[PDB]
């Protein structure tokens, strides 16, 4: 999940903006 | 360009910036 | 007066800016 | 739900409103 | 120091204005 | 929960910071 993702690993942006309306 | 982890409301803060006008859904 | 759509973390937004120094609950 | 009025239709002010404390 | 109970988003005001750039997690 | 012990009851600060990262 993008908790996992970002708080487990590091993340990108673009990975981030995935979850942008 | 990240080069932290983001971990409870920091996700959030971090969606709310990327985002902008757009908005974001979370955790799904 | 709402002329869109409030999805996602938007509504949130709306229910902070519309419910001021009360707060509010959600999103039951 | 206030999700699904809200998001899928357009709510009205009043009808946020009842979502304040 | 505290006198109010906080309730719905009131309390997630709290945490985060708390925590400051620390973050947070919620509601577990 | 924080939830309970600080809508149904009065909460401390050090209560709120046990909830910081
Ligand atoms: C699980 O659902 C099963 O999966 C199949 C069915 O579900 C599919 C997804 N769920 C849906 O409901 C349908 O979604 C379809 C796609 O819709 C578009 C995206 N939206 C959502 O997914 C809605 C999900 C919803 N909510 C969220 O995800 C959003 C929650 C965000 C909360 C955090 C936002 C914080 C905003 C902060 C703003 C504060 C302003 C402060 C200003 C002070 C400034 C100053 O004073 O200077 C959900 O309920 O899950
Ligand atoms: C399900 O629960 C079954 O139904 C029967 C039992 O439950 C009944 C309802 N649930 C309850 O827990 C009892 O509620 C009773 C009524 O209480 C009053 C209303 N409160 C709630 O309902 C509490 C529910 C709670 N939380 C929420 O709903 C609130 C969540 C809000 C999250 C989003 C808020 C974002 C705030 C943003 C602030 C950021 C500030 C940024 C500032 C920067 C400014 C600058 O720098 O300039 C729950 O856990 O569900
Ligand atoms: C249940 O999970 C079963 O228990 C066992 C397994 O789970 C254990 C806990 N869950 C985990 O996922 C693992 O956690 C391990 C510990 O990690 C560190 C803490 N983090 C979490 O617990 C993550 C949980 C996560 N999310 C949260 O708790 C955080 C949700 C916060 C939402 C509210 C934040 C609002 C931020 C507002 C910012 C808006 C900025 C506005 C600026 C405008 C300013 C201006 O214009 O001037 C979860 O998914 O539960």
């Amino acid at each position: 999940g993008i908790v996992e993702q970002c708080c487990t690993s590091i993340c990108s942006l673009e990975q981030l903006e995935n979850y942008c309306n | 360009f990240v080069n932290q982890h983001l971990c409870g409301s920091h996700l959030v803060e971090a969606l709310y910036l990327v985002c902008g006008e757009r908005g974001f859904h979370y955790p799904k």
